[PDB]
């Protein structure tokens, strides 16, 4: 049921690339799932600072 | 029906981006959270040392 390795439960990805314009903002993220593991989109969400 | 027939005879569009400059960005950010405590942690430092002079004048 759980692995004995060692391995992350949350990761946080900063964006790759952004672009903030005169009435929108956008940003693109490299949604790394790496290997052995399965992600639920349901899990994820984005973490607005300003 | 002669001489000149030989010949022959809105609302809004929405444009958005106008007549401002260009953008530029980068990536190096956000120390500034820690000064907002580091300012009020030594305004706390300063009332704690007016007291100080108090509590040794009260002596």
């Amino acid at each position: 049921v759980t692995t004995d390795r060692s391995q992350r439960l949350t990761l946080r990805f900063v964006p790759v690339d952004r672009e903030d314009t005169t009435y929108s903002y956008k940003a693109r993220f490299t949604l790394a799932v790496g290997d052995n593991r399965v992600l639920d989109m349901a899990s994820t969400y984005f973490d607005i600072r300003g | 029906a002669a001489a000149a027939m030989t010949a022959t005879r809105m609302p809004s569009s929405g444009s958005s981006p106008s007549v401002p400059s260009s953008i530029i960005a980068e990536e190096k950010l956000l120390a500034l959270l820690a000064e907002l405590e580091a300012l009020s942690r030594q305004l706390a430092a300063l009332t704690q040392q007016v007291s100080e002079l108090r509590e040794q004048q009260q002596q």
